[PDB]
């Protein structure tokens, strides 16, 4: 109890007995050198900071500070405050926000029983590269090469678009427009959300590249638009599409990665329309290897603000888009992500939003609407109501545009946007 | 009288609570920018942008800083300003949220007349008003008059001034 900065060699020589910090009387200072100490000692101890609770600057500050470190993956297993025994409600709430001990794909790895707490772990040992091939073998029909990078792009091939296909997305998204209605003697086009399932296997390998790695347990849909041609009439069933796009600058974040993704439409050699994607993955990486133009608004003019209901199984709606996803279906997957559930799919969410405006606004019209852009900013679980909202954006040369807003179940954001119709 | 002036202490608070679904009892001094936010990446980004605009000067860590310690920093170099995002918010909630005919020039000059309370206090209770503002909306100028009467009381343990 007086000693503070020798404890970085006599807690890796066996077990820690009666490590403490007497000197370490700073806030900021005191985290940042037991992180330092912990890569310096053996892979697999245990160490374990005792704050101060004489103090009140020194047991606030402290209680603040081994919160985070608890949930980044520390080795503070004991902490045993001084002064006596706290209250009844102090000492409650360390318990439940931090794992201490008291106070006062392929599953296989060789078993050692030498290390003292855990006997065999998941090693870190090119953990992004095996959990690649089953990703990869869920959409992509080709080997895994990973000598692309992020400064150049390549386009995938190209598939045509069906009869049979835009029959059996109708059913499953839940949509009566022009687009996909079934009527003889009538030229049925495409909607906006139909040729991006199809258009799906080339903007879903940002994770191909050896370079744009990361989780791929947590590498959800961040966001996902779609904006048409300057003058492009709509695709019909016929047609194929191409999409070829990279990132520019470094896609991170102050918690992982980022992907900036944008895709766009063909129609018999020359240009259809265009799209957009984003991907959050979590993780911890830094290396990277004209004026005022928008539009404004003078009132909230409201649209529509209607209720939808999720799909209870995504079982028939994940096999007709083609989504790489396989942590959403099984829950034996969705266990490692550590999620709150069986979440729906980010651009399977987003479409049924984004076909519900033009059917309270343009009367379900295809040829009106031409953008559409859905940011999803958190998860939407299956079997569950989703409160939408439409609201007056701006012009743009005889082109009104429609925001958006999907509310969860306890009025929470999970995702929002605005789409462009006229 | 003494009407207390638009500090940091209080609009702070109030905007804070209006993105994350709280009051201002349940948002409390002694707690942390990331620690009463819950945990989630949407509420973490949007908390960060709101309190820059409202305030100008900009921190190191705005979400790690507690909020006595990022309020009262942010008193020193902001001398009662309206503010970009925070304008705009307490307009929108006097057309939305009441009826019309309560707009900004009616509340605040009847603080003067049944408070007194001069151009400095009017924005404090305006303010603590919208971030606990209930959801059922006026619809006629009897609503929108007996918010600002029982305002005056509710937000006078923060400024210390009698009916």
């Amino acid at each position: 109890t007086v000693s503070p900065d020798f404890v970085a060699a006599t807690t890796n020589a066996g077990y820690t007995i009666e490590l403490a910090g007497g000197g370490y009387f700073s806030a900021a200072g005191m985290t940042a050198a037991i992180d330092s100490v912990v890569s310096q000692i053996e892979k697999g101890s245990t160490f374990g900071i005792n704050l101060i609770y004489v103090n009140p600057f020194m047991l606030q500050w402290g209680i603040p500070l081994i919160k985070e470190l608890r949930s980044k993956g520390y080795p503070i297993q004991f902490l045993t405050i001084g002064a006596g025994v706290p209250s009844l409600e102090v000492a409650s709430e360390y318990i439940e926000t931090l794992g201490l001990k008291y106070l006062g794909l392929p599953l296989l790895y060789n078993f050692n029983p030498d290390n003292g707490f855990a006997p065999i772990s998941e090693v870190m040992e090119d953990r992004n590269q095996r959990i690649k091939e089953m990703y990869w073998k869920l959409w992509i029909d080709e080997p895994f090469n990973l000598d692309f990078d992020p400064r150049d792009v390549i386009k995938g091939k190209d598939f045509e678009i069906t009869a049979k296909e835009v029959y059996d997305f109708t059913h499953a998204v839940g949509n009566n427009c022009e687009d996909f209605v079934s009527r003889p003697d009538r030229t049925m086009l495409a909607p906006m959300d139909f040729a991006i399932v199809v258009g799906w296997r080339a903007i879903i390998k940002a994770i191909f590249p050896n370079t744009v790695d990361g989780d791929l347990l947590k590498l959800v849909h961040l966001s996902n638009g779609y904006k048409m041609i300057p003058g492009a009439k709509p695709l019909q069933v016929g047609d194929v599409v191409s999409t070829t796009a990279v990132i520019e600058s470094v896609v991170n974040q102050p918690t992982g990665k980022i992907v900036d993704v944008v895709g766009t439409l063909s129609r018999n050699g020359k240009p259809v329309m265009e799209v957009t994607s984003s991907f959050f993955y979590r993780g911890n990486y830094t290396d990277f290897e004209t004026l005022e133009q928008k539009v404004n608004l003078e009132n909230p003019i409201p649209i529509a603000v209607l209720d939808s209901y999720t799909p209870s199984t995504n079982e028939p709606y994940a096999r007709v888009s083609g989504d790489l996803n396989p942590i959403h279906v099984s829950r034996h997957f969705a266990s490692y992500a550590n999620l709150p559930g069986t979440i729906t799919h980010g651009m399977f969410s987003s479409a049924s939003v984004r076909a519900l405006i033009e059917n309270w606004a343009a009367d379900s019209v295809s040829s009106r609407v031409r953008g559409y852009t859905c940011q999803f900013v958190d998860m939407v679980l299956p079997n569950t109501a989703l409160k939408t909202s439409i609201q007056h954006v701006g012009m743009i040369n005889g082109r009104k545009l429609i925001k958006f807003e999907t509310r969860n179940e306890d009025d929470v954001v999970v995702l929002t946007g605005e789409a462009e119709i006229e | 009288i003494a009407d207390e002036p638009v500090k940091a202490s209080l609009l702070l608070h109030v905007l804070v609570a209006h993105k994350l679904k709280k009051s201002l009892d349940s948002i409390p001094m002694s707690k942390t920018i990331k620690d009463l936010v819950g945990g989630k990446s949407t509420v973490q980004n949007e908390i960060l942008g709101d309190l820059g605009k409202e305030f100008g000067t900009t921190p190191e860590k705005p979400e790690e800083t507690p909020l006595e310690e990022l309020a009262e920093t942010f008193q020193d170099t902001f001398s009662g300003a309206l503010g970009k995002q925070s304008s705009s918010l307490l307009s929108r909630l006097i057309s939305s949220k009441m009826p019309g005919g309560f707009t900004i020039t009616v509340a605040r000059k009847y603080l003067q007349t049944r408070w007194g309370l001069p151009s400095g206090r009017q924005d404090g209770v305006l303010l603590v008003a919208l971030s606990n503002e209930p959801a059922a909306r006026l619809g006629s100028e009897a609503d929108a008059k007996a918010f600002l009467d029982s305002m005056a009381q509710k937000y006078a343990s923060i400024v210390g001034v009698d009916l």
